[PDB]
DNA sequence: AACCCTAACCCTAACCCTAACCCTAACCCTAACCCTAACCCTAACCCTAACCCTAACCCTAACCCTAACCCTAACCCTAACCCTAACCCT
DNA sequence: GGGTTAGGGTTAGGGTTAGGGTTAGGGTTAGGGTTAGGGTTAGGGTTAGGGTTAGGGTTAGGGTTAGGGTTAGGGTTAGGGTTAGGGTTA
């Protein structure tokens, strides 16, 4: 009952290897039996992570006329989304820096007043 | 003479718009290697290793002065004082 | 030859899809890696906890949803939600 | 005539201009005088505490080369998660 | 569910002697809702937590235990209750 | 007639030389209850979880009253300001 | 109705050793019973990740007596590592 | 507030633009001279979020 | 290359066959359990506040070799002269 | 928002097992619910005493001036220390 | 991952003086506290009745496992699409 090549797998889109998972949680210490619906839901959730992480942070890379994403658009992404922020806000990416921001309250002469004389 | 206020802002851009490194590599091969040694003796480091550590360090360093210039500059003073930074460490809770 | 699992494919794949004539670089590469390795031990983490708590041992769809909403913030977590649900429903419909 | 092994002085290894530009990075303008010395002290101590765990992951590994692997482990267990070495 | 006069629950004279426990001598005027604003937000936090794991459970009885693990999973081991 | 600056203090340490609950415990239920009525209907309480509840509450509120006060007391200022609660939020990472 | 394990006879007996008539109280009891279930589940648990990194899955005592000196801070890890010697020498040479 | 807006522009010499930047600025000036139309003096540099390239 | 023992005796040497036999000279008859341990810190700043009066006293004359002459003057501000090495 | 001349790293095919995704039957093991009865969440109220609310009198406290002087702000001749290939091993 | 021999040019480290930034002194005129008084509103007993909490047989719909086939998946390999610097133009 071989048929024709009945293609599926990664099927709706989705990249995501559904197997790995289920591979990698089996030996990985985690629980004694593993079921079947949960490595499809945990692929998705990551590969929409992933798409999501990645179309913030090429929109981020073509301002800059740039169409590689290096890892100071990918620290840019991630520090400007909230959520994204708030998910990520201990981690510390490599080659990153600092987000582009001055600060307020640096100049203290602010009104500049006239405390000589008009006439010498 | 022209008044300043205008060269800070502009290396501060500067060095925020760039990624590169600011520490040197091999001083602070030796530094770590010196703490180690006060563990174990006859230990050795590697490249990454170090080049991560340094990263850390940055990334350390950049947030302990931004703290402290957040603390500072909300009490109507540009400028930063040594009690700042162990301010800032007893808040976030680095020495109790 | 033991190579290293690595996400590479599956990661390019994506971002074809969600970007055209796009790549991804040197370091970003291991960057996304070590960033999957790492919500993969937190959000599968907190299932057998969880399982464990209910004195129980079954990880199933329902496990992993619930662990959703409490990594993930809140429209993040709803979409996550809503794609792996549209995600088990194709599954179920057709093998 | 052929030995020698380490001094001292590395531990000033933090000057003052340089460390100027280091914190404009973040948004400093203005420093002051003592905090070359007590920034010093504090990349001392996190750096013992760190190489410390290292040592003492790459005991349990049986190991005497401190890998970058272990270093991202120690930092991710002290509470930072860094990326882009290792794996 | 009550009208919009629990949240208000916090009144002046009681966080006085509140405050005192800590070391804080004098107060000001804003703190009275600052205070009260940012105790919702940790408690709609603390809320949707244990709604989530009593969720997980299926169950409808907020317990002890899950508000112990909720509290330990964001960083606050708390002692006394729960097991 | 005492001159004020020793009755603040004796105050002081007579709410710490006690452990007695300084909140009620009536409010606090109703309030939880609402706050739970606005995800999910049909929702009780007990009493050991609004206790820990309570409990943490009061920790929390000690610590950033605490926090305030020591960062107030800096500036060469006795008394707090309402932006000091939203400076020590973001130092410590709340906001 | 299923008893639940508690750790009650083994603390007041540890209590009497290190101090004579002394006793626990009420909510006392629930917090060291706390105490010990936080530090039982933070121990063993650095042990299996401390084993999977090795490529190893054997958690035998040179596992607990390097997770002392990680949790543990200075003297008291000591003390601890010490003090767990002195019971695996005394459990193998009799 | 003539002044204020002035001094941004090095300019110690208050000139129409000015005024008219800082009374379109402040809240309290703007509901009281909302009828009023300086001459020489423009419009605020206010462009929508629509109508630039975005995504 | 070098040796791998540079440890520079980390206070040791000094153990049951020294500190036993320099308490059987005073008068000590039986040793407890501790005992040791502090008794080789307690020697530490005997040395410590010591020989740096020596280096000290060597620094001022430009020179680079602590010899018997100086080592008299070091422990008599201290207050406990040595006839006979010294001179 | 020169975008270009420089120009190697992001770049589409392709490709050979290929190692994990799917199939296919067996099981087998993992949730309600209906009797039930027990004790804990909640519902009206009385008192009365510490607890709480509201003016007057005034003694320290924070802020806005005034002059004042010492530290951190900005080149200049360097010339020592930090890179930049290229192999070579242990 | 260390360790070598050129080198050389960007980076680091010696004066310097002048301009605005903490620091020091005097009321100051607005700003919290308290003790005398009273009118509570939360701290304790008595119930008792319904509204939840808490164990137990029993499935059948939820799962778990030993076997193939195999679509999808993992290290290399070009030549081309914008990416970094250098003079121009702006």
């Amino acid at each position: 009952a071989r048929a024709k090549a009945k293609t599926r797998s990664s099927r709706a889109g989705l990249q995501f290897p559904v197997g790995r998972v289920h591979r990698l949680l089996r030996k990985g210490n985690y629980s004694e039996r593993v079921g079947a619906g949960a490595p499809v839901y945990l692929a998705a959730v990551l590969e929409y992570l992933t798409a999501e992480i990645l179309e913030l942070a090429g929109n981020a890379a073509r301002d800059n006329k740039k169409t590689r994403i290096i890892p100071r658009h990918l620290q840019l992404a991630i520090r400007n989304d909230e959520e994204l922020n708030k998910l990520l806000g201990r981690v510390t990416i490599a080659q990153g820096g600092v987000l582009p921001n001055i600060q307020a309250v640096l100049l203290p002469k602010k009104t500049e007043s006239h405390h000589k004389a008009k006439g010498k | 003479r022209y008044r300043p206020g205008t060269v800070a802002l502009r290396e501060i851009r500067r060095y925020q718009k760039s990624t590169e490194l600011l520490i040197r590599k091999l001083p602070f091969q030796r530094l770590v290697r010196e703490i180690a040694q006060d563990f174990k003796t006859d230990l050795r480091f590697q490249s990454s290793a170090v080049m991560a550590l340094q990263e850390a360090c940055e990334a350390y360093l950049v947030g302990l002065f931004e703290d402290t210039n957040l603390c500072a500059i909300h009490a109507k003073r540009v400028t930063i004082m040594p009690k700042d930074i162990q301010l800032a460490r007893r808040i976030r809770g680095e020495r109790a | 030859r033991s190579r290293k699992e690595s996400y590479s494919v599956y990661v390019y794949k994506v971002l074809k899809q969600v970007h055209p004539d796009t790549g991804i670089s040197s370091k970003a590469m291991g960057i996304m890696n070590s960033f999957v390795n790492d919500i993969f031990e937190r959000i599968a983490g907190e299932a057998s906890r969880l399982a464990h708590y209910n004195k129980r041992s079954t990880i199933t769809s329902r496990e992993i949803q619930t662990a959703v909403r409490l990594l993930l913030p809140g429209e993040l977590a709803k979409h996550a939600v809503s794609e792996g649900t549209k995600a088990v429903t194709k599954y179920t419909s057709a093998k | 005539k052929r030995h020698r092994k380490v001094l001292r002085d590395n531990i000033q290894g933090i000057t003052k201009p340089a460390i100027r530009r280091l914190a404009r990075r973040g948004g400093v303008k203005r420093i002051s005088g003592l905090i070359y010395e007590e920034t010093r002290g504090v990349l001392k101590v996190f750096l013992e505490n760190v190489i410390r765990d290292a040592v003492t992951y790459t005991e349990h590994a049986k190991r005497k080369t401190v890998t970058a692997m272990d270093v991202v482990y120690a930092l991710k267990r002290q509470g930072r998660t860094l990326y882009g070495f290792g794996g």
